[PDB]
C-alpha cells in the first residue's frame, strides 16, 4: 500500500533523532552511504524525501557502534533496520498507521532509541 | 531531342519564380531535432545536487580518450555529488571530440549528455578544451559566445531553436519551436 | 599598401576584406562535403561575400582546410599556402584538421597549423554548416581587429603575417 | 647514430652541432625537432633527430625558447638546416617521459619511433 | 557447382580444406601449386578475382606456419556468359624471410593495384609485376604499416595544465596476448559465441 | 609424473598438483576467489567446481578443485551444462548482497569479480526472451562504508565476499593476527582490536582482496586502474 | 604532353594525381597517383574494440556509410552470432537505402557539374538536405551517424520520423522522374556521354569493376539478388541494367536505381511492426539503463561493457553487400581480444579505379573528368 510513503518520511525522522545524540554526548555521526536509486538515476524522475540510505554512530576509534538502515525504492518487503556491531542485535521497524513507528508490535519511540544508543556508547565504543 | 533545351529552360524558370526554400541564418533559427549531437551539458539532480561521481566512464568510451577525469572525495559538510566521489577536474578537448554520444551512453549517472550548441568555433587550440564550468547547464552560450556578450554587453543569442529538449536533458533551457 | 596606414582606411579595408572574403576550399574528406553543402538552397555562405569560388589560389584569399591532411598532401596544399596572393587567410576545418582528431597515428597531421597558419578552429565532426559559417562571422570579425582570445589579448587582422617562411 | 650536445645547455648544444655538421649536404636529409604540447611553443623544449640515411644524428632537449638564449638557438639552426639545403622538416610530439627515455632507446627503435610519428612541419614556426 | 569440384580437386592431394560454420570457405594450395592451380582456377570459370588480403601473424596468440599470408578472393558472377556464383578464397603463406609470390597480373588485371597495396602494407613483393610501386604510403616513408612490428606511431592528446594522455596505456580493451589487469581471463574473455 | 585429461587434453602433471592447476595447466578456466598463489587452498567460494572421474566413473557432487589432489587417469570438465550452471549461480549469490559501487569503487576494471562475472555468469538459457539478470528483488546487505583502518588501508565492510585470504594471510605470510571475523551468518564481517595495524606487512591484502573492501588511502580517488600509467621497476629502500 | 594534372586542381575532386600522356585533344593514357588520403583505418581499428569501431566504419566511405555500419555490424554478428530482431532488420534497410539515396544524389550532383551545367547540382542536394534532416532526428548526426549496433539499431524511431519520411517519399517520385527528363532525353548530353566511357565486360571484370558501371556494361550482377544478406530476398525488386557501357547508360541506371530504392523504401515501411531494437544478449548488449540502480550484475556488465566490451572467438569472416560503389565487405581477423586482430577492407572503388586508363583512353582530354566523375569515385573509400 502506500504506507511506504510515510515509511521513508519516518525514516527521515530517525535521521534526526541520530544527529542531536550527535551533538549531546559529543560523540562522531558519519554519512555512511547514499542511494544507488539517486546516483544512478539519469533522467528518471526522483520523489522520494530525503538521499541519505545508510547513516552510523561511530565512536573515537572511527569503528561504529550503532546502525540505521532503510530499503531501497523497488525492493520487495520494505522495512528499516537497526543493528549493534559485534554485539549481534538486530531490530526491524514497521511503521503502524495510528500508532507510530512500532519494532514489530512495540513502538519505537525517541526515548527507546536514545537509551538504546546511549548504551551501547557506554558498552561497546573502545575510545 | 531539341525539345529538351526548351523543357530545361522551363523548369528553371517556374523554379526561378518559386522563391522560398532557404533559411537564412544566423537571422533564422535553425530547426534542430531533439536527438541532435552538440556541446555537453553536465546535468543535476533536482536537490542540485550534481550527477558526476567522477568515474571516468564517459572517457574510456571515447574513441579518441579525449576526456579528462580527475576524481576526488566529497566533504559531506558541503556535498559536490551524491555518492562518495565527484569529479574535481572534468575537460574534453572540443578539438580531439568528435561528437559520438557514446559518453552520454556511458554516463550511470546521467551527468554527461550531449547538448545542442555547435557555435563553438574559436581561434586558439588551447581555448577549445572546454572545462567543467564551460559545460554546465547552468551556463548559456558557447566560448567565445559568452567572451563577446561580456566584452559587447548584449545577452548571448543561440543560433538555433529545438521543437523541444529530450527528458535526458534536464534542466537545459532552450528555445521550444515557438512556445516562447 | 596592406590596408594599413590610415585611420579611415585600415577600417574601411577592414570592412571590405571581411565582406569580400574568397573562400578557396581544399577538399579533402568528410569535411568537405559538409562544406559544399553549406552552398545548397538551405545554407548558402553565398550572401557575406562568398559567392565566387575560384579554384586558383592566385585569386583567393581564405584558404579552409576541409578534412584530415594526410602526410603526403601535406607539401602540395603547402604550395598552394606559399602561391597565394598575401592578404590571405586559414581557416582549419573539423577535428581531424584542427587536432589528430580519433586518427592519433602514423598517417594524419595531428593540427594543420603545422604547415599553414591556421587562423580559426571550428571543431566539429563534421562542422555542422551553419557552424561553418560561425567560422567565417569570426574569421570577419578577427580581421575587423574585433576579435579577443580567453586571455584577454586582440588577435592580430592576418595570420600568415607573422612568420619568417623561409 | 651519433649523440651531440648537452641537455638544458642551448649554446653548448647548438655549436657542438655546428662543429659536428660541417660540411654535410642535407638535400635529402630528415630534420625531427622532438617537441611536446603542439600548441604552447612559447615555454617548448626540443631535441633534434637528423637522420641522413647514412648516419643519424641526436641532439637532447636543450633547443627552444623554454631555456635562456634557447629560442635564438632554434631559429640559427632551423636557418643552418635550411642554409644547407634541407625541404624536409618534422616535429614529433612525444610524452613528457618519452623526451627522456626515447633518446636512451636503442638506435633503431628511437629512429623508427620517430619516423613514424613526425609531422611536417613548416620551419617558419621556428624563425 | 564448380565450388564442389574445386573441394574435390584439392582434397585428392591432401589440401587441408577449412571451413567455418558461417558459410565461408577456404583451400590453402602450397606455394609450389599455388600459381599453376589458380590459373586453373581461372580456367575453371573464375571470372572475378575480389581481394587480394595480405595477413602478419606476428602478436597472434596462437603459432601460425608462416609470419605473413596472402589470401586470393575468387568468384563467378552468376549474371555472366554462365554464371554459377561460386566464391571463395585460397590462402597462400609467405614467410618472413621470403615475401615472394607470383603475381595474378597476367591472370587478372585487378591484382595490378591489389598487390602493390600489400608491398605497401606489408614487405610482401609480387613476382613479375608490370609495376610494384608504392601506393598509399609516402614516397618517403621507411617500412611497410599494416605489419605488427610497424608502430601505429600514437600522439598525446592535449589539456589545460600539463594534463596528458598516452592511449596505448589507457586502453581497457585487451588483445587476444594481453593477459588483463586481473591474474588471468577466462570464460566470455578468453573467447566467446552465443549458441543462436 | 599423474596424467591428467582435461576435456580434449592429455597433461603430465606431479602428484601433489592440484586440480585447478591441472585445469589451467590445461590450458582451461575456473572461477577462482577463495584460493591464492602461497595460501593454503580451502573450499570457501566453491567457484572451482570441476566434474570428476576416476575409474568412467563421475562424481555424485562438484569437486572442489582448489583443495583436490590429482590421481592417475582422472577426467576433469569445466564445460559441461551442470559446471557453468553451478558457477552462474555461484557468482548470483556472491553479486546478491553487494553495495552497487563499481562506477565509483576504487578497484575498477581490476576487480577479479567483474571479470569471473562477465566470464562465467548468466548461463545461455534456453527465443531472444526478454532476460532477468538477478532474482534477489529484496533489501541488500548493509554495514560500515569507508572506514579507514590505517593511515594506509581503508576498510568497506560491504564490498567483502567473505573470502579468507587477507585472514589466512595475516596468519601465514607475517605470522601477524590483525584481523579477522566478528560475528557468523551472514552478518560476519571483517574487524580488529589491534587498531594501529602493527604490522610491517599489512599493505599485501590491498592487492589480494578481489573486491575493493581493503583499498590504498594513499591512491584512494587518484585515477582507475586502466588510467595509471605502470612502470615495473625494483625497489631500492633496502637491498632485498 | 606528359601533362601533370596535380592534386585537386584543375577542380578534379576526390584528391588525386593525374600523368595525362597526352598528345593533342586525345588522350593516350592516363596513369593515376593516389594516397593523399591514406588515414589508416584498416591500422587503427586494429587498437579499438568492436564497439569503438562503428565510430571508424562510416568515415571511410562518408557518402554512402550505412553499409559500411552495416557490413561491420553483420560481420561482428557472424563471428559471434548474435540474433537480429526483424524490425532491426527492416529499420537497417531502410536507412541503407535512404543513404544510397543521398550518396547517388551527390554522385550525379557532381558529374553535372564536374562538366555541363552548375544549376542541377542545387535541386538533387536541396532534396539530399531533405533526407539529411531525417538522421538528426532518430541519430542526431548528418552523417557518420552512429546508430546501428551488433544486435540491430541503437534504440527505437521517434513518433516524428514517419511523418516526414512519407513527405518526402511522395514528393521524390515526381522529383526523379524531373530529373530523368531532363537527362534521359539529352539534348547536348547525348553528344557527349553516349559514345565515351567504353565498357567491356571482359576487361572490366578482368580488373574487377563492381561498382554498378558494370551492369552499365550489361552484366547483371547485384549482391541483394546474388548473395541476400539483410532480408533483401523479402522485398519487391527490379534490378537496373545497360546496353553498353557509357556514361549516359550509367547515370540512368543510378537514376532508376535511385526509384528502385524508394520503392524499396515504402515496400520496408508498410510491413513495419513494432518490437525490440537489439540483441539483448548481455555479452552482447549493456543492461537498460533503469535497473542501473537496482541490480548488481546490470552495473558491472554496463561497466565492463563499455570498458572492456566483448572478445569474440578467435576466427576469420567476411560478408558482402551492395554499395552504391559495389561489392563490400569487411574482412574481419579476431584474436579472441577486446580489439580486432585485423580488420581488411574490400573497397570497391579501389578496384574500380583499375579501369580508368582504359576507360579513358583514348577519350578527349575535356572528357577525362567526365569519365572521372562518371565512375563514381569517393576517394575516402580508395586511399582509405
Ligand atoms: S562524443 Fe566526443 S567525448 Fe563523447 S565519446 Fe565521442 S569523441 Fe569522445
Ligand atoms: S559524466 Fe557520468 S560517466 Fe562521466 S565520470 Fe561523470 S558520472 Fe561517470
Ligand atoms: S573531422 Fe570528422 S567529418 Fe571532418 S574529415 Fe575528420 S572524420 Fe571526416
Ligand atoms: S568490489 Fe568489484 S564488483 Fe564490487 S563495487 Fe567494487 S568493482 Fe564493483
Ligand atoms: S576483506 Fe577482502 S580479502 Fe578479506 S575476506 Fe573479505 S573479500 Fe577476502
Ligand atoms: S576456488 Fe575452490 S572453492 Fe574457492
Amino acid at each position: 500500500a502506500s504506507s511506504e510513503r510515510e515509511l521513508y518520511e519516518a525514516w527521515v525522522e530517525l535521521l534526526s533523532w541520530m544527529r542531536e545524540y550527535a551533538q549531546a554526548k559529543g560523540v562522531r555521526f558519519e554519512k555512511e552511504a547514499d542511494f544507488p536509486d539517486f546516483i544512478y538515476r539519469m533522467e528518471r524522475p526522483y520523489d522520494l524525501p530525503t538521499t541519505i540510505m545508510t547513516a552510523s554512530l561511530s565512536d573515537g576509534l572511527g569503528e561504529p557502534f550503532l546502525l540505521a538502515d532503510v530499503s531501497p525504492r523497488h525492493a520487495k518487503l520494505k522495512r528499516i533496520g537497526l543493528r549493534l556491531p559485534r554485539a549481534h542485535i538486530h531490530l526491524h521497524a514497521h511503521y503502524e498507521p495510528g500508532k507510530g513507528l512500532v519494532t514489530g508490535k512495540i513502538p519505537l519511540t525517541k526515548e527507546r532509541f536514545f537509551a538504546l544508543a546511549d548504551r551501547a556508547r557506554e558498552a561497546l565504543a573502545f575510545a | 531531342t531539341l525539345k529538351a533545351l526548351a523543357q530545361s529552360l522551363g523548369i528553371t524558370l517556374k523554379y526561378l519564380f518559386s522563391k522560398p526554400v532557404t533559411v537564412p541564418y544566423p537571422d533564422a533559427p535553425v530547426a534542430l531535432k531533439p536527438r541532435f549531437h552538440g556541446r555537453h551539458v553536465l546535468t543535476r539532480h533536482p536537490n542540485g545536487l550534481e550527477k558526476c561521481i567522477g568515474c571516468s566512464l564517459c572517457a574510456a568510451a571515447c574513441p579518441a580518450y579525449a576526456i579528462y577525469v580527475e576524481p576526488a572525495e566529497n566533504d559531506p559538510e558541503n556535498p559536490v555529488s551524491a555518492g562518495e566521489r565527484y569529479a574535481k577536474v572534468y575537460e574534453i578537448n572540443m578539438l580531439r571530440c568528435i561528437f559520438c554520444g557514446l559518453c552520454e551512453e556511458a554516463c550511470p549517472t546521467g551527468a554527461i549528455v550531449l547538448g545542442y550548441d555547435f557555435e563553438m568555433a574559436d581561434y586558439e587550440y588551447s581555448d577549445l578544451v572546454y572545462g567543467k564550468e564551460d559545460m554546465l547547464v547552468d551556463v548559456v552560450g558557447t566560448k567565445p559566445q559568452r567572451r563577446e556578450a561580456k566584452r559587447t554587453g548584449k545577452p548571448v543569442k543561440v543560433g538555433y531553436v529545438v521543437p523541444y529538449v529530450r527528458p535526458e536533458l534536464e534542466g537545459f533551457k532552450a528555445p521550444t519551436e515557438g512556445g516562447k | 599598401r596592406e590596408g594599413i596606414l590610415f585611420t579611415t582606411l585600415e577600417k574601411l579595408v577592414a570592412w571590405g576584406r571581411s565582406n569580400s572574403l574568397w573562400p578557396a576550399t581544399f577538399g579533402l574528406a568528410c569535411c568537405a562535403i559538409e562544406m559544399m553543402a553549406s552552398t545548397d538552397a538551405r545554407n548558402d555562405l553565398a550572401r557575406f561575400g562568398s559567392e565566387v569560388f575560384r579554384a586558383s589560389p592566385r585569386q583567393a584569399d581564405v584558404m579552409i582546410v576541409a578534412g584530415r591532411l594526410s602526410k603526403k598532401m601535406a607539401p602540395v596544399m603547402r604550395r598552394v599556402w606559399e602561391q597565394m596572393p598575401d592578404p590571405k587567410w586559414v581557416i582549419s576545418m573539423g577535428a581531424c584538421a584542427s587536432s589528430g582528431g580519433m586518427f592519433n597515428n602514423y598517417a594524419i597531421v595531428q593540427n594543420v597549423d603545422s604547415v599553414v597558419p591556421v587562423d580559426v578552429y571550428v571543431p566539429g565532426c563534421p562542422p555542422r554548416p551553419e557552424a561553418l559559417i560561425y567560422a567565417v562571422m569570426q574569421l570577419q570579425k578577427k580581421v575587423r581587429g574585433q576579435a579577443y582570445n580567453e586571455r584577454g589579448e586582440r588577435l592580430p587582422p592576418v595570420a600568415a603575417w607573422k612568420r619568417t617562411r623561409g | 647514430m651519433v649523440r651531440v650536445g648537452m641537455r638544458a645547455a642551448p649554446r653548448v648544444s647548438l655549436e657542438a652541432l655546428k662543429a659536428a655538421l660541417g660540411g654535410l649536404k642535407l638535400s635529402e636529409a630528415k630534420v625531427y625537432l622532438i617537441t611536446d604540447w603542439q600548441d604552447k611553443r612559447d615555454q617548448a623544449r626540443y631535441a633534434l633527430l637528423l637522420h641522413t640515411g647514412k648516419k643519424d644524428l641526436l641532439v637532447p632537449d636543450a633547443f627552444g625558447p623554454a631555456f635562456p638564449g634557447g629560442e635564438e638557438a632554434l631559429s640559427e639552426l632551423v636557418g643552418l638546416l635550411l642554409a644547407q639545403g634541407a625541404r624536409r622538416f618534422y616535429e614529433a610530439v612525444v610524452s613528457p617521459g618519452e623526451m627522456t627515455a626515447l633518446l636512451d632507446l636503442p638506435p633503431e627503435e628511437l629512429l623508427k619511433r620517430v619516423m613514424a610519428i613526425a609531422n611536417p612541419t613548416d620551419p617558419g614556426i621556428y624563425l | 557447382m564448380r565450388l564442389e569440384r574445386v573441394l574435390e580437386e584439392a582434397r585428392a592431394k591432401g589440401y587441408p580444406i577449412e571451413d567455418n560454420g558461417l558459410g565461408n570457405l577456404w583451400v590453402v594450395l602450397p606455394r609450389e601449386r599455388f600459381k599453376e592451380e589458380m590459373a586453373h582456377y581461372k580456367a575453371m570459370g573464375f571470372n572475378f578475382l575480389a581481394d587480394i588480403v595480405g595477413l602478419d601473424y606476428l602478436t597472434y596468440p596462437d603459432p601460425r606456419p608462416e609470419r605473413f599470408a596472402v589470401v586470393y578472393e575468387l568468384v563467378s558472377l552468376p549474371g555472366w556468359k554462365d554464371g554459377d556464383g561460386s566464391r571463395f578464397f585460397v590462402r597462400v603463406y609467405v614467410p618472413e624471410e621470403d615475401p615472394r609470390l607470383p603475381t595474378v597480373t597476367d591472370l587478372w588485371g585487378s591484382a595490378n593495384f591489389l598487390e602493390r597495396e600489400v608491398y605497401d602494407l606489408f614487405g610482401i613483393v609480387f613476382e613479375g609485376h608490370p609495376d610494384l610501386r608504392k601506393i598509399l604510403t609516402p614516397e618517403d616513408l621507411e617500412g611497410h604499416p599494416l605489419r605488427k612490428d610497424y608502430p601505429l606511431g600514437e600522439t598525446p592528446t592535449l589539456f589545460r595544465e600539463g594534463r596528458y594522455i598516452i592511449p596505448a596505456e589507457f586502453r581497457a580493451a585487451l588483445t587476444g596476448k594481453d593477459p588483463g589487469l586481473t591474474f588471468y581471463k577466462g570464460g566470455s574473455r578468453k573467447g566467446y559465441r552465443s549458441l543462436w | 609424473m599423474v596424467r591428467v585429461k582435461v576435456n580434449d587434453r592429455i597433461v603430465e602433471v606431479p602428484p601433489g598438483t592440484s586440480v585447478m592447476d591441472a585445469v589451467f595447466h590445461a590450458g582451461y578456466d575456473v572461477p577462482l576467489f577463495c584460493s591464492e598463489k602461497h595460501l593454503s587452498p580451502i573450499g570457501a567460494c566453491r567457484m572451482c567446481l570441476v566434474r570428476i572421474g576416476l575409474p568412467i566413473q563421475w562424481q555424485p557432487k562438484l569437486a572442489a578443485s582448489c583443495v583436490t589432489a590429482v590421481a592417475d587417469g582422472m577426467v576433469v570438465d569445466t564445460l559441461s551444462d551442470v559446471v557453468r550452471e553451478a558457477q552462474a549461480g555461484m557468482v548470483e549469490f556472491t553479486l546478491l548482497n553487494h553495495p552497487l559501487d563499481c562506477p565509483t569503487c576504487d578497484k575498477g576494471g581490476a576487480c577479479e569479480l567483474q571479470d569471473r562475472t562477465v566470464e562465467y555468469g548468466l548461463y545461455e538459457k534456453y527465443p531472444l526472451e526478454l532476460p532477468v539478470y538477478t532474482r534477489f528483488e529484496f533489501t541488500r546487505r548493509h554495514v560500515d562504508k569507508h572506514h579507514p583502518l590505517s593511515p594506509f588501508v581503508i576498510l568497506d565492510r560491504e564490498r567483502c565476499i567473505h573470502c579468507k585470504r587477507c585472514v589466512r594471510y595475516f596468519e601465514e605470510v607475517p605470522g601477524d593476527e590483525v584481523l579477522d571475523f566478528i560475528e557468523r551468518g551472514v552478518h560476519t564481517f571483517i574487524g580488529t582490536m589491534d587498531f594501529g595495524l602493527p604490522s610491517g606487512f599489512s599493505g599485501n591484502i590491498t592487492d589480494i582482496c578481489p573486491v575493493g573492501a581493503l583499498l590504498d588511502l594513499t591512491a584512494r580517488f587518484r585515477a582507475r586502474n586502466w588510467e595509471m600509467e605502470e612502470t615495473p621497476t625494483t625497489c631500492a629502500l633496502c637491498p632485498v | 604532353m606528359t601533362l601533370n594534372v596535380g592534386p585537386q586542381h584543375p577542380s578534379t575532386h576526390g584528391v588525386l594525381r593525374l600523368m595525362v600522356t597526352l598528345s593533342g585533344e586525345e588522350v593516350l593514357e592516363v596513369v593515376p597517383h593516389i594516397g593523399y588520403l591514406h588515414t589508416g583505418f584498416e591500422k587503427t581499428m586494429e587498437h579499438r574494440t568492436y564497439l569503438q569501431n562503428i565510430t571508424y566504419t562510416p568515415r571511410m566511405d562518408y557518402l554512402h556509410s550505412f553499409a559500411h555500419d552495416l557490413a561491420y555490424a553483420l560481420a561482428v554478428e557472424k563471428l559471434l552470432g548474435a540474433v537480429v530482431p526483424p524490425r532491426a532488420e527492416t529499420i537497417r534497410v531502410i536507412l541503407n537505402e535512404l543513404s544510397r539515396l543521398a550518396s547517388h544524389l551527390v554522385f550525379l550532383g557532381t558529374g553535372l557539374l564536374d562538366l555541363g551545367a552548375l544549376t542541377p547540382f542545387f535541386y538533387a542536394f536541396r532534396e539530399r538536405e531533405t533526407i539529411l534532416d531525417l538522421f538528426e532526428w532518430v541519430t542526431g548526426q548528418r552523417f557518420h551517424h552512429n546508430y546501428i549496433r551488433i544486435g540491430g539499431v541503437k534504440e527505437d524511431l521517434p513518433e516524428e520520423f514517419v511523418p516526414e519520411l512519407k513527405k518526402l517519399l511522395e514528393v521524390l517520385p515526381h522529383r526523379i522522374d524531373e530529373y530523368e527528363a531532363l537527362f534521359a532525353e539529352s539534348p547536348i548530353f547525348y553528344e557527349r556521354a553516349r559514345g565515351v566511357g567504353v565498357i567491356p565486360p571482359e576487361v572490366a571484370i578482368d580488373l574487377g569493376l563492381t561498382g554498378g558501371s558494370l551492369r552499365a556494361s550489361g552484366v547483371n550482377y547485384d549482391v541483394r539478388k546474388a548473395y541476400p544478406y539483410s532480408g533483401y530476398e523479402t522485398y519487391t525488386f527490379d534490378v537496373p541494367l545497360g546496353e553498353r557501357g557509357d556514361v549516359f547508360d550509367r547515370m540512368l541506371v543510378r537514376i532508376r536505381e535511385m526509384r528502385e530504392s524508394v520503392k524499396i523504401i515504402k515496400q520496408a515501411l508498410e510491413r513495419l511492426e513494432p518490437g525490440p531494437v537489439r540483441d539483448p544478449n548481455p555479452q552482447i548488449t549493456p543492461p537498460p539503463r533503469h535497473l542501473l540502480e537496482t541490480s548488481m550484475e546490470a552495473v558491472i556488465y554496463h561497466f565492463k561493457h563499455y570498458t572492456e566490451g566483448f572478445h569474440p572467438p578467435k576466427g576469420e569472416v567476411y560478408v558482402p553487400t551492395e554499395s552504391a560503389r559495389g561489392e563490400l565487405g569487411y574482412y574481419i581477423v579476431s584474436d579472441g581480444g577486446s580489439m580486432p586482430y585485423r580488420v581488411k577492407v574490400r573497397a570497391p572503388s579501389f578496384v574500380n579505379l583499375q579501369s580508368l586508363p582504359y576507360a579513358c583512353k583514348g577519350e578527349q582530354v575535356p572528357d577525362m573528368v567526365a569519365i572521372i566523375a562518371s565512375l563514381d569515385p569517393v576517394m575516402g573509400d580508395v586511399d582509405r
